[PDB]
RNA sequence: GAUUGACAUUCUUGAUUUUGUGGGUGGUGGUGCAUUGAUGCCCUUGUUCUGGGCCCGCGCGCUACACUGA
């Protein structure tokens, strides 16, 4: 995330120009959106659609994040990215 | 598996205070609050200016 | 690995996916189907809200590079809408691989309709019309994914039959809507899995059990 | 910023717009109560005072004296597809399957074409018909009426006797159901409800008495009703009571002879008629 | 469901003219 | 003359917004000289309430004189500048009130923009969309066809045509006056009009066809010469078309 | 919910709200 | 368990120090969503799903 | 006497029209072809006035969240 003035932006490759460079890191590898995709067909899955798995996505930061089986994600990547920092700073979601 | 919505609200700032259901004890959520951090900024500045 | 559709002599995969949503809008503001920048033109107008969905394809391009056997480069893949625009594609494809490049090639489907390579000469993604038995030939098996039939696994619907020339799977894409199942090409239909899935994974568990009959 | 500034100038347009409709709105009406007074005076003061009508009276005359195919070939099919998939969503489709519930009357008509029995009584009536249905623009349910009245009068008459022409009369009765058939399929509105009034009446019948009191109109009734209309839907509001009426008339009583043994026969014939295709 | 608010606001206006008699730039 | 106060109000009046009419112009038809009135006032007054008012009220108050006094002269002239001065050449809003309210005088109108439609060069899309303004709303029966075979038995014109193409498609009834209208476009559809301009399919719109509800109280023989036209013809477009359209005319 | 998620809108509610008061 | 590398390109050296066994789906360029979704239908075929 | 602007319920015109049946539902276009030559495809039914998010954090104690339960 990066609390810009205004309010939070997420990190995309594809959200600025230059953001990346501004922290100081490089725009080629700025990649959340195969992370989305992964983890939607991983929850979209008939086994997850059973009920066999729980989902620990991380980041280089250390972070541990664990997803539920019975989490619905939104569809969208929008509405994605606003869940993201809800996340990653209330640190709890609820149903 | 019982699928739930994750509850959320859009352009989530943590800095500002979250959407408000009720707009009948919103206003007097905000200013119970207000109230408070002035009536300690005034209680503050008028020690100060006494000692 | 080279293939187009008059590949006649060996057996090949078709996925093609039906009554998708995707018709751009002209206010020129110049915009596509969407469902989270745009929605009071799309209340106001009478259109279902889920329909506008073309994360749908957005999604399922997985399936222009998931098969194993590119070095044979089995998979073709085919779209339709209510507009009925069609697109060929090419197994070792480049695609636009995030939302809003996908989304920016929105005069593709408009008014550009022919894009061609590096060296201008092959042509992509084609736009030949309707049906789909004008190139592939009629020897292709008849299934359709749909919520109804018991299930049959792709590894065994594959292993069944050896030597026919195509193999189809017609998926749907919507909230919900009998989509017009076995009406034009198809007669029989194979039940999904025990669970309510959606186009990707339908797409994913039709060829993850293709490419594991056809042992890559 | 820029959008912010585009902002204030289109809101100052519109102030100055309002501004002019104003100002506009009151001097109109301060010079239309100062002008008019000396301009009528001004106007009064000053001294101030075929060929096609001729066509169009020779077309008028001529007007008033004397006073492809594709399309029209695909739509019986297309109407036809209609009737097939609404017939399917009716055998397994629309009424939800729920709610857990644990000009006349019938006399007019007759007294009216009341010299024959069948043909020219129907044939009176047909033309009677025609001309009501010519001159109701403002009197369609009596229209409506009309054919419930028409219904109930050609069942009862149906029925009477076969002492008379039994090949002549079973012809008229033929052509009489194939143009009951072709006007069910454009009215059904109160030929439901007049399907009801007989299941009432049936029921009062019923519960009077076992058989005595039962005319053979069931008999022509329930003939004309799944012969006519496609019985193959799930729950109708017309052949469902009288489907449960049928099997109490099948299943109720002792038949102490060979007329309630042909009834019962003739009823069996009936109800492999109506549900074949379901 | 009113008292509560413009007693609020009477006293939030009271020491605001606490504020105002001084300097005290808030 | 006038109250000299009708140049205010022309300049108001040319850019009013929301109004109706005023003292002036509720009697303005009740006075005698608002000819010279009005000629004075000079009607640049083109807001759009205005001129649906104005030609509300001169249009229950125009006669024939009326309209030869206070029609001829300027509209159609205005017209021909709006659609110079417009790209596409087409009409306003309020120009299409004032045709939908104007109409529904019967041979009054038809004087007024119909017939002098053919003064000065008319034009295709604008007899397209005068026709479409003419041919929204009902239209008289008899002065119908009395302007159809006014305006045929008039020269030959391609706007002119479209607009019998129109009035002829309309699905409308049929007199003997539209029948020999009929009868001497088809003396003058030999090798003549058919000799010095070639008419397509475009024009060949009213040809196609012609007579599907239309006649039911006359023989065919009309319809054979029609046919021996269509044959004389020579086109691969309208044939077979010609029969099973135009023999709805029983006896 | 099979294939498909939520839908919610900003203060535009409020403002028709607001328009209502 | 999976070790599902979201990398954009790079070295999946990011649990190299409890995983042990090194296996993939291919020698061909897949997808992640591709990776892990042969991977659950693979457990799938596995346990009876 | 069916009905039109009405000296704001009023006399002032008048065939322009009243309750229902259909079918044309909608052409004032964007578009490939000389500047006007049905050439593929799309949609239907312009207007009196009207619109703003923003430069509390830290942490000390006290308290709730756990069958060690009530």
């Amino acid at each position: 995330t990066h609390k810009i003035s205004d309010k939070y932006v997420l990190l995309n490759c594809d959200d600025h120009q230059g953001l990346l460079k501004k922290m100081g890191r490089d725009i080629s590898e700025a990649r959340p959106d195969i992370t989305h995709q992964c983890l939607l067909t991983l929850l979209d899955s008939p086994i997850n659609k059973a009920g066999k798995l729980q989902v620990y996505i991380q980041t280089s930061r250390g972070i541990l994040i664990e997803v539920n089986p019975t989490v619905r994600i939104p569809r969208t990547f929008k509405r994605f990215s606003g869940l993201m920092v809800q996340l990653l700073h209330k640190l709890s979601i609820r149903s | 598996i019982p699928t739930h919505a994750p509850k959320y609200e859009e352009n989530f700032n943590p800095d500002k205070k979250s959407y408000d259901p009720d707009r009948t004890r919103s206003e007097i959520n905000k200013m119970k609050a207000q109230l408070k951090k002035e009536r300690k900024f005034t209680m503050k500045e008028i020690r100060k200016d006494a000692k | 690995p080279v293939l187009t559709s008059k590949d006649k002599i060996t057996k090949r995969m078709i996925v093609v996916l039906a009554m998708a949503s995707l018709e751009t809008h002209k206010i020129d503001k110049y915009v596509l189907l969407n469902c989270d920048d745009h929605q009071g033109l799309l209340k106001k107008m009478g259109r279902d809200i889920s329909e506008a969905r073309p994360d749908i394809t957005h999604q399922c391009l997985l399936t222009l590079l998931d098969s194993p056997i590119n070095k044979a480069g089995k998979l073709q893949v085919y779209i339709q809408t209510s507009r009925g625009i069609l697109i060929e594609v090419n197994p070792t494809v480049r695609i636009p691989r995030t939302f809003k490049r996908f989304s920016g090639l929105m005069v593709q489907l408009l008014h550009k309709l022919s894009i061609r390579s590096v060296n201008s000469e092959e042509k992509l993604l084609k736009v030949i019309k309707n049906p789909i038995t004008d190139h592939l030939p009629t020897k292709c098996r008849k299934v359709t994914l749909s919520f109804d039939a018991p299930v049959i696994r792709v590894q065994d619907y594959i292993e069944k039959l050896d030597d026919d020339e195509s193999i189809c799977v017609f998926v749907g894409a919507m909230a919900r809507g009998k989509d017009n199942f076995a009406d034009e090409y198809v007669d029989e239909k194979v039940g999904l899995s025990n669970y309510p899935l959606s186009a990707s994974v339908a797409c994913s568990k039709f060829c993850h059990g293709a490419e594991d009959a056809w042992n890559i | 910023k820029k959008t912010k500034a585009e902002v204030m100038k289109e809101v100052i347009a519109k102030s100055k717009f309002y501004k002019q409709e104003r100002q506009k709105a009151q001097g109109i009406m301060e010079d239309q109560i100062d002008n008019l007074d000396d301009n009528f005076e001004d106007v009064m003061s000053e001294l101030m005072m075929t060929d096609l009508d001729k066509e169009y009276d020779i077309k008028v005359k001529e007007l008033q004296l004397d006073k492809k195919k594709r399309e029209l070939e695909q739509q019986r099919l297309d109407r036809m597809n209609g009737m097939i998939e609404l017939e399917e969503g009716e055998e397994r489709g629309v009424e939800d399957l729920d709610d857990g519930f644990w000009r006349t009357h019938d006399a007019l008509l007759d007294q009216v074409k009341k010299l024959d029995l069948d043909d020219h009584p129907k044939i009176v009536k047909n033309i009677i018909k025609a001309y009501q249905p010519k001159l109701a623009e403002g009197n369609k349910e009596k229209l409506g009426k009309f054919t419930a009245v028409l219904l109930r009068h050609i069942i009862f008459l149906s029925n009477q006797n076969y002492l008379k022409n039994v090949q002549s009369f079973k012809r008229t009765q033929n052509a009489l159901i194939s143009i009951l058939k072709s006007l069910s399929e454009k009215y059904n509105r109160e030929l439901s409800e007049e399907c009801r009034d007989y299941i009432n009446e049936m029921q009062a019948r019923y519960k009077k008495n076992h058989f005595d009191a039962l005319s053979n109109g069931d008999l022509v009734f329930f003939s004309i009703i799944g012969i006519l209309f496609s019985t193959s839907d799930q729950y109708h509001l017309v052949i469902t009571p009288a489907l449960i009426l049928m099997s109490q008339f099948l299943e109720q009583i002792k038949f102490n002879s060979l007329k309630r043994i042909a009834f019962g026969a003739v009823l069996v014939r009936i109800v492999s008629q109506y549900q074949r295709i379901s | 469901h009113t008292l509560a608010n413009n007693v609020e606001s009477k006293l939030r206006d009271d020491l605001e003219r606490l504020k105002k008699i001084r300097a005290h730039r808030g | 003359k006038v109250i000299k106060a009708y140049t205010t109000v022309g300049s108001i009046l040319k850019t009013w917004t929301h109004g109706k009419l005023p003292k002036l112009f509720k009697v303005i038809p009740s006075l005698r000289n608002w000819q010279d009135v009005i000629y004075v006032t000079n009607p640049e007054e083109w807001s759009p309430h205005v001129v649906y008012e104005a030609t509300k009220l001169f249009v229950s108050n125009l006669t024939a004189k009326e309209s030869q006094k206070f029609i001829n002269l300027i509209l159609l002239e205005r017209f021909r500048d709006n659609i110079e001065t417009s790209e596409d050449h087409s009409l306003n809003y309020h120009i299409y009130r004032a045709v939908k309210k104007s109409l529904y005088k019967p041979s009054a109108f038809f004087k007024g923009f119909l017939f002098p439609l053919v003064e000065t060069g008319c034009n295709v899309r604008e007899a397209t969309i005068a026709g479409s303004v003419l041919a929204k709303v009902s239209v008289p029966a008899l002065h119908s066809s009395a302007a159809l075979s006014y305006l045929l038995r008039l020269p030959f014109s391609p706007p002119t045509t479209v607009f019998i193409k129109i009035l002829l498609d309309k699905k409308y009834a049929l007199p003997y006056q539209t029948v020999d209208d009929c009868v001497y476009y088809f003396m003058r559809f030999r090798i003549g009009e058919d000799a010095t301009r070639v008419l397509p399919v475009i024009w060949h719109k009213a040809f196609l066809t012609f007579a599907q509800r239309y006649k039911n109280d006359i023989t065919q023989d009309q319809r054979d010469f029609l046919l021996e036209t269509v044959r004389q013809r020579g086109h691969k477009d309208i044939g077979p078309e010609i029969r099973r359209e135009l023999l709805a005319g029983a006896s | 919910t099979d294939r498909f998620k939520g839908d919610d809108d900003i203060p535009y509610k409020e403002r028709l709200f607001e328009r209502q008061q």
